[PDB]
């Protein structure tokens, strides 16, 4: 093909290529505003027009990167408004890319998505469709500049669907907003996940996520041979690397192509498959990586007679050491569907650090015969910390949970700020809500599932920002010991307390007049100050301290002249919290 | 070049006996930034006296805040103490209670 | 009228031991909002600021942009050998316009005088003195330093403004009148001092004057300063002759009031 924008443009259809260049636009430039961003995706669209009448026409030759970056540097070359993206503007290809990929913005400053009644969205909706539809991807795109691009064209469509129908219904609103409050809450999760394999290849490589795709499509095609599960992981990779590189055209064709693979080989894949693969496209691919799990073969052997037993494990492993630990664990998940992933790469990576030690040792065999009572504990060690979890979320309830969390997040990471740690709380509080409901033995996995993505969304931010080596070292070290890592973190004894002051306590009048989740944000704020002004202070300490404070703000909000009962009392919150937290 | 400090000293609040207050030491106009200043008690030097950052003004003369909470009484004096490499000896101002 | 965000940095060759070789003040008009020195190592909210509602990585990003600023300070004085002492102040920042504008100053001082800038058009620094010369060339050597400057005028102290104005409203649109007092006392034989005197208000702009008769008596001698709290303190003075002072008053004008009060003497 002398022209990939024509490749894809015709392999893509329309309607999906300009979904997809504008999905791009949007995450590369997160702060364009969507009446410039609809301008330049139409030129493309036009632009790659002339390559499909004719490959051969100028430019049609060029990298979809050197088109699309010399689009968006029509207007990121202004410092003003794009900061260091107008330092990418000045870089040719490749550099050029993988500067606007650094400064994807996982924390963009940007409005609340504040829903308007639904007879307004459905008169915009009405008014001009495809421009409401277009506005949802990019307001979607731009605040997860992540977001797994060919699933967004399927949120979009069913996004269209719901209005279709409920905009025609007799209560609107209740028709609307659930399926509305189904898509937000199912995209909060595709992103978060999209987030950690983005992660995953970019900071730690193809072999690390490869190792992660086995183990999740073994347990989901565990009648699939491990051959049949390889290929599919090469597939999965090119995908992911694909929409991770921001070459989201590419990834969608070929997620395309994967899904018809898949539908053209259930036999050697999985027996749960044939309804999804009658759907559309969209519909298609979506269902195929929701399906549920294949039954496992009905009579496994023990894994000790191939990977324990046999005379030469040593052998297999020093010929092909990551095939022989790919199928150590594809044949430990398709046996294990309820383990979490990561806890499978847990026990993969254990079992390697033995095999490196001992078949180098005297006699191997001796040396690595108990190999799989190692794993005992890292079972152990996940089900007593979300047991732990769970007691105390059932005791204290959601606020106070989250509470607790934010002091023992200000012990491990006190050079945090204190809107950092608020937010770090409230994500790890959540745990509550989504996994201590369930059974009990769902508990462990969808907890070390969900703590792998917030501590991920905490470390591609302290990446760019970085304030504690502690954080740091949990972040880059290991992938699959990042949870582990962060809650071995003691309390940390270098962080020099702030000290008190006059003005320790500070507030005007405006606190008076707030809503008590704004209230609730002022005394998790204080609550996060008071520990740096004593890391080590007690539950109790704690408590008497947050107690005065509380009262300090009761009495001054009554009173007859606020900001002069602010500048007298605040000193006298100072005095009695210093001798709440023992000074 | 060199800066002599400008000394004022003045309550936060207006004085009332045997009513808690802060009293300000504010040394402003000044070049080095390095200077000393005590807040006194009838002659004696307070111990629990804080200050605000050390910062400067636009023609990039330093300023700073000392204060230190305070109960005057009829009979007690309060000044401010200051010495700067421009100054022969430490100038002292003594708090004249709102009466200039 | 026009909002600011400035920054006040500083640095000197010779500590004294446990004070630090470099500290910054960021300022939201008459407000100081922001503190970092280099013996802490973090940028920290001040005051009210403390409470913010601001969003997560703020004030990381804060810290991690003047950890900059100190090692070019420092290396500043590397560039100069001399003897010394040295003091290098800069003067960093932004300020709010008519279209969505922002207009950014950056200007630094040497041993107490101005000597050198930042030209945003060239991204170099730039003086005439030797002094000017030397530290200019070691910044502009230095890898990144230049763009790492032209970010911080032209998009992050904007962008910081703007966060402020938004989040931060409570805080700078913050009114406190004054509490007043006019008391006298004798003066040199046959004449009285007569002060006005304003208690912690809030905005700093405030007029008092002297009355007598209705009519204007005059401003009297002034003067003016902080509180711990950002609030400010202010007086005026008037000398009149003795046995007068009753004929006059004080009036006070603040965005705090209503209108103009007027104050009369205390016994």
């Amino acid at each position: 093909h002398k022209s990939e924008v024509a490749h894809r443009f015709k392999d893509l259809g329309e309607e999906n290529f300009k979904a997809l260049v504008l999905i791009a636009f949007a995450q590369y430039l997160q702060q364009c505003p969507f009446e410039d961003h609809v301008k330049l995706v139409n030129e493309v669209t036009e632009f790659a027009k002339t390559c499909v009448a004719d490959e051969s026409a100028e430019n049609c030759d060029k990298s979809l990167h050197t088109l699309f970056g010399d689009k968006l540097c029509t207007v990121a070359t202004l410092r003003e408004t794009y900061g260091e993206m107008a330092d990418c503007c000045a870089k040719q290809e490749p550099e050029r890319n993988e500067c606007f990929l650094q400064h994807k913005d996982d924390n963009p400053n940007l409005p609340r998505l504040v829903r308007p009644e639904v007879d307004v969205m459905c008169t915009a909706f009405h008014d001009n469709e495809e421009t409401f539809l277009k506005k949802y991807l990019y307001e979607i795109a731009r605040r997860h500049p992540y977001f797994y691009a060919p699933e967004l064209l399927f949120f979009a469509k069913r996004y269209k669907a719901a209005f279709t129908e409920c905009c025609q219904a007799a209560d609107k609103a209740a028709c609307l907003l659930p399926k509305l409050d189904e898509l937000r809450d199912e995209g909060k999760a595709s992103s978060a996940k999209q987030r950690l394999k983005c992660a995953s290849l970019q900071k730690f490589g193809e072999r690390a996520f490869k190792a992660w795709a086995v183990a999740r499509l073994s347990q989901r095609f565990p009648k699939a041979e491990f051959a049949e599960v390889s290929k599919l992981v090469t597939d999965l990779t090119k995908v992911h690397t694909e929409c991770c590189h921001g070459d989201l055209l590419e990834c969608a064709d070929d997620r395309a192509d994967l899904a018809k693979y898949i539908c053209e080989n259930q036999d050697s894949i999985s027996s749960k498959l044939k309804e999804c693969c009658e759907k559309p496209l969209l519909e298609k691919s979506h269902c195929i990586a929701e399906v549920e799990n294949d039954e496992m073969p009905a009579d496994l052997p023990s894994l000790a007679a191939d990977f324990v037993e046999s005379k030469d494990v040593c052998k297999n492993y020093a010929e092909a050491k990551d095939v022989f630990l790919g199928m150590f664990l594809y044949e430990y998940a398709r046996r294990h569907p309820d383990y979490s992933v990561v806890l499978l790469l847990r026990l993969a990576k254990t079992y390697e650090t033995t095999l490196e030690k001992c078949c180098a040792a005297a006699d191997p065999h001796e040396c690595y015969a108990k190999v799989f009572d190692e794993f005992k504990p890292l079972v152990e060690e996940p089900q007593n910390l979300i047991k732990q979890n769970c007691e105390l979320f059932e005791q204290l309830g959601e606020y106070k949970f989250q509470n607790a969390l934010l002091v023992r997040y200000t012990k491990k990471v006190p050079q945090m700020s204190a809107p950092t740690l608020v937010e770090v709380s409230r994500n790890l509080g959540k745990v509550g809500s989504k996994c201590c409901k369930h059974p009990e033995a769902k508990r462990m996995p969808c907890a070390e599932d969900y703590l792998s993505v917030v501590l991920n969304q905490l470390c591609v931010l302290h990446e760019k920002t970085p304030v504690s080596d502690r954080v740091t070292k949990c972040c880059t070290e290991s992938l699959v010991n990042r949870r582990p890592c962060f809650s071995a973190l003691e309390v940390d004894e270098t962080y020099v307390p702030k000290e008190f002051n006059a003005g320790t306590f500070t507030f005007h009048a405006d606190i008076c007049t707030l809503s008590e989740k704004e209230r609730q944000i002022k005394k998790q704020t204080a609550l996060v100050e008071l520990v740096k002004h004593k890391p080590k202070a007690t539950k109790e300490q704690l408590k008497a301290a947050m107690d005065d404070f509380a009262a300090f703000v009761e009495k001054c909000c009554k009173a007859d002249d606020k900001e002069t009962c602010f500048a007298e009392e605040g000193k006298k919150l100072v005095a009695a919290s210093q001798a709440a937290l023992g000074l | 070049i060199q800066r002599t400090p400008k000394i004022q000293v003045y309550s936060r609040h207006p004085a009332e006996n045997g009513k808690s207050n802060f009293l300000n030491c504010y040394v402003s106009g000044f070049h080095p930034s390095d200077i000393e200043v005590d807040l006194l008690k009838n002659g004696e030097r307070i111990e629990k006296v804080e200050h605000s950052d050390l910062s400067f003004s636009k023609d990039w003369s330093f300023y700073l805040l000392y204060y230190t909470e305070f109960t005057p009484t009829e009979k007690d004096e309060y000044a401010c103490r200051v010495n700067h490499v421009t100054l022969s000896q430490p100038k002292i101002v003594k708090w004249d209670r709102d009466m200039h | 009228s026009h909002l600011s965000l400035l920054y006040h940095l500083t640095a000197v060759s010779s500590p004294a031991p446990g004070t630090p070789a470099f500290w910054v003040s960021g300022w939201l008009g008459p407000q100081q909002y922001l503190s970092y020195n280099s013996l802490r190592g973090e940028a920290e909210p001040c005051g009210a600021w403390v409470w913010e509602n601001q969003v997560s990585w703020y004030w990381e990003k804060e810290t991690t942009d003047l950890r900059i600023k100190e090692k070019l300070f420092l290396e500043a004085f590397k560039a100069l050998g001399g003897k010394g002492p040295y003091t290098l102040q800069g003067l960093l920042g932004c300020e709010l316009g008519p279209d969505n504008t922002s207009v950014p100053t950056a200007k630094f001082a040497l041993n107490g005088e101005e000597f050198m800038n930042f030209d945003l058009k060239q991204g170099t620094w730039g003086g005439d003195w030797p002094e000017a010369l030397a530290i200019s060339q070691r910044w502009q050597q230095q890898d990144k330093a230049a763009n790492k400057e032209l970010t911080f005028l032209l998009f992050s102290c904007p962008h910081r403004l703007r966060e402020h104005l938004e989040r931060g409203r409570g805080n700078l649109e913050w009114k406190e009148p004054p509490s007043m007092r006019l008391k006298a006392r004798p003066s040199s034989p046959g004449f009285s001092v007569l002060t006005c005197s304003a208690f912690s208000f809030y905005p700093p702009e405030l007029q008092l004057r002297f009355l007598r008769n209705g009519l204007a008596a005059g401003t009297g001698q002034g003067d003016f300063g902080p509180n711990s709290d950002g609030s400010f303190h202010a007086s005026s003075s008037l000398t009149v002759k003795s046995g007068d002072e009753h004929h006059y008053c004080c009036i006070v004008q603040h965005a705090g009031l209503a209108q103009p009060l007027r104050v009369e003497l205390e016994s």
